[PDB]
DNA sequence: ATCGGATGTATATATCTGACACGTGCCTGGAGACTAGGGAGTAATCCCCTTGGCGGTTAAAACGCGGGGGACAGCGCGTACGTGCGTTTAAGCGGTGCTAGAGCTGTCTACGACCAATTGAGCGGCCTCGGCACCGGGATTCTCGA
DNA sequence: TCGAGAATCCCGGTGCCGAGGCCGCTCAATTGGTCGTAGACAGCTCTAGCACCGCTTAAACGCACGTACGCGCTGTCCCCCGCGTTTTAACCGCCAAGGGGATTACTCCCTAGTCTCCAGGCACGTGTCAGATATATACATCCGAT
């Protein structure tokens, strides 16, 4: 009965930490991967398991940027992370 | 034709500690692969550090030279005692 | 305790046979010397079974047999001196170490 | 056959999956702003790694980006994965 | 009755009438965009026009002289002196 | 007396530092530094002249990069002030520990 | 003789004038031990690789290149040593 | 142009000679090709040159002949493309690039 | 004792750009050091894909895609076309 | 403090499944014998560079003071993110078809290793001088209390 | 919106040494020969990736809403900057001394290379068992109302 605020994302994070399936779906980012890649070549053949392998590596690095994404926002003295978080902990750890 | 791996050599000390448990076939791809890459550092480490004192050997002495270097702390005062008890036991024996 | 099978002479059970192909056919040195395949193989050794007793470990914690990619995730995090020599890496399907800033847990 | 130019497959990572990637990390409150950020971000990445897993793979002669050739790219940038071989 | 001198040292000027560069046109404003530091090249002295702030496509670029205005400026000195 | 306000001596002495190459930290304070943790390693070590220079310039070109990421960490609170629990931010940010 | 406390010989000003470099305005002062705790940590972890280089060439010395490659080990490098 | 000392024949100012040794004698492969030093001398010629034009570059807005080596980081971190093949580096007794953050600049 | 270096080599490529600025013996030592990482960068590069593909020759094609790997966007573009035209300088002639 | 639901969460059977631990065959890589050989160890010199000391000189640190502003808490607002409820619209799936490309075998031609025979560019050493340190007058200018 | 103040800039003269230019001089570069073998061909088999379709519904999508969090605006006080005076150890330039690094020169023993042997371990076909859904349930944390 409307339970609130905040307490549905405590439910929703101890449920997704204690899982390890992947969370992005596989055909949306098979479709990402077949856009990107054709600025670098044309007609490429993606081999199957090298769209897990971009998956499971690249979820695993923005799960590891919210995870210093929380820790400089948490830093400002708030919960809410913003786009002026993110662009701290990508210039700080030297991807600018 | 033949893909070799690091998956018996894995699966005795499996048995070796836990003699109950088993592994997956997911999971063992990632302790084949962590063997291959510990390989790869310690091999790499070991080859440099022949180079800059140029020699061009690496015996034993490199490779204790080189897992206390990459290896961080109480990992590197075990795996250098358990490279030479068996140094010695392969010697000796 | 044996003849054959240099593993046994070293009393291993990672092969120094293979080990000393990969030093000759990787191109590492000129001319690796007869003792360094047998110390690279107990290394290699006690890094696995140092994994391996880690994560049977906490499969007994999540009560099942067999080890899933997810228990090998939680021996490496979960110790203190192998976060340090797995620092870079990514276990696939491997989830992460469940933690909480504890500013965000409630009153 | 079909000469499809493709646009717009990075709305398919959808405003509910950035949410569970914040989840897994461990975040409480997501602004409005964060969902067109990421995707900045995520183009950012796979532009890196597929320009080095094409390049491993042209180099190679084939017309496959197979998973050998994925896991080197990211071998060459400081994220090592395990799980495919190497 | 335009001045298409410069001085390099105060004996010699470097004259933009007949002859010059593309670097003579540009014209004054008191509000700078432009400086020229005098530097050496090989025991003669290039007269050399580089940025203050960053220049802009098609913004048209500015010079002070530091011996009326006609920039339409405000924030200026209503002559050139 | 002619004071200078509190603000522009640190305007001034950034653009002096900024605008200059030589060593910040005197040398025989980390000759003797150098020493001291090299005395729990392997004892009675002489050290070449210049590995003392090579270990002065590897830190004092590490201490500022360190402190051009405080200073983006403490900015991002909205301060002009860097405490230690922004030091403390951005070596966990950038993976030192 | 074995010395304790050298440390703060790296001094109050000498931490100031270091941060002056990174174009810092105002440094709340305990920074000033925050720091020492970070050099010594930095130190650390170059000397013990550098002296593992001279350990295995049979040395009493620690040389120059023997930081470079303890440098070039943790991810930076310095070019000007040789 | 020439017959003797391969760069001539390339047309560089680095030598093949010394970079098709250390391709032997320092290990990388079996067997080096004979196109491989001339590609390598030729890109390790491309990168000093850029260098040192964007080095002499800002040794004339100083006003000084001679390169310090203050010189040379103003060439490298104010170049991104050399920046990012620099990133990692510290370039010895060479200063810092002169910025301030603008919040902190007067109002 | 014969230490070699890339000093002299250095100098002729400052006498091409710039014929009448020097160069400090630091920085001299800066690009002798430079040129000695850069090799260790496409050398080091160019033995992984000269093994990955079981190959065993850097050949000439592994140094151009060593080049494409490290060098960002319009370096790798333009070292490439420097590459190319210098060795073609050296097959015909 | 605590009720009343209450509701998802973690704690127990069921039982089917297709992942895995296991049993046969074989084959190729590992093991030994031994050979020549060069690379490393082990002496030896020798002298270069580091450790130690000290006598200065003084820049620099250490200290204390006032005063100012920046941090930090508080409060109130308003907006926008969360919650959910209701509803679409692909994802997933499995299934069949299809074929373009990956892998392997085998021929066979170019080509890099290697050897010696020669030598000439490159490093070391030595002279030398001019580019920059190093200070003085002044002109600007950069702030701040008028 | 500014005149006194002071730090910086800048331009100058005079001096230092370290960049640059040569003189001889050795070993590394050249080359011009062999030599097999690595890679470059076509060629072929096949399998794995792609295209498609029907379905089933889990998940995205949109909207409404109310609520808590961000933000801004205060006042406070504390603590950091600024600066003068005294203090002290860094620095430079001596000294000298000897340890250890660097090279040379015998010497030898480890290992690379080759062959002869053979079983370890690889892929494959096998049953079976520890799973994960499929299912009702006991109770932890949560919530509106008290
Ligand atoms: C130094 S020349 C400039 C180049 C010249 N305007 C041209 O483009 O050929 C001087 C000329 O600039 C113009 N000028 C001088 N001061 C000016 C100002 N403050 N605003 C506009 N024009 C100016 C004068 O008319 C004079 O003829
Ligand atoms: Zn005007």
């Amino acid at each position: 009965h409307r339970y609130r605020p905040g307490t549905v994302a405590l439910r929703e994070i101890r449920r997704y930490q204690k899982s390890t399936e992947l969370l992005i779906r596989k055909l949306p980012f098979q479709r990402l991967v077949r856009e990107i890649a054709q600025d670098f070549k044309t007609d490429l053949r993606f081999q199957s398991s090298a769209v897990m392998a971009l998956q499971e590596a690249s979820e695993a690095y923005l799960v590891g940027l919210f995870e210093d994404t929380n820790l400089c926002g948490i830093h400002a003295k708030r919960v809410t992370i913003m786009p002026k978080d993110i662009q701290l902990a990508r210039r700080i750890r030297g991807e600018r | 034709t033949r893909k070799e791996s690091y998956a018996i050599y894995v699966y005795k000390v499996l048995k070796q500690v836990h003699p109950d448990t088993g592994i997956s076939s997911k999971a063992m791809s990632i302790m084949n692969s962590f063997v291959n890459d510990v390989f790869e550092r310690i091999a790499g480490e070991a080859s440099r550090l022949a180079h800059y004192n140029k020699r061009s050997t690496i015996t034993s002495r490199e490779i204790q030279t080189a897992v206390r270097l990459l290896l961080p702390g109480e990992l590197a005062k075990h795996a250098v005692s358990e490279g030479t008890k068996a140094v010695t036991k392969y010697t000796s024996a | 305790a044996k003849a054959k099978t240099r593993s046994s002479r070293a009393g291993l059970q990672f092969p120094v046979g293979r080990v000393h192909r990969l030093l000759r056919k990787g191109n590492y040195a000129e001319r690796v010397g007869a003792g360094a395949p047998v110390y690279l193989a107990a290394v290699l050794e006690y890094l696995t079974a140092e994994i391996l007793e880690l994560a049977g470990n906490a499969a007994r914690d999540n009560k099942k047999t067999r080890i899933i990619p997810r228990h090998l995730q939680l021996a490496v995090r979960n110790d203190e001196e192998l976060n340090k020599l797995l620092g870079r890496v990514t276990i696939a399907q491997g989830g992460v170490l469940p933690n909480i800033q504890s500013v965000l847990l409630p009153k | 056959r079909h000469r499809k130019v493709l646009r717009d497959n990075i709305q398919g990572i959808t405003k509910p999956a950035i949410r569970r990637l914040a989840r897994r990390g461990g975040v409480k409150r997501i602004s409005g702003l964060i969902y067109e950020e990421t995707r900045g971000v995520l183009k950012v990445f796979l532009e890196n790694v597929i320009r080095d897993a094409v390049t491993y793979t042209e180099h190679a002669k084939r017309k496959t980006v197979t998973a050998m050739d994925v896991v080197y790219a990211l071998k060459r940038q400081g994220r090592t994965l395990y799980g495919f071989g190497g | 009755g335009s001045s298409y001198l410069f001085r390099i040292d105060e004996n010699t000027v470097i004259d933009a009438t007949k002859r010059g560069g593309i670097a003579r046109f540009i014209n004054h404003c008191c509000e700078p965009s432009c400086t020229a530091k005098i530097i050496k090249v090989d025991g003669r002295k290039r007269i050399v026009i580089y940025a203050l702030r960053d220049i802009g496509t098609n913004e048209e670029l500015t010079y002070d002289y530091k011996f009326p205005c006609l920039c339409g400026a405000p924030s200026c000195k209503g002559f050139l002196n």
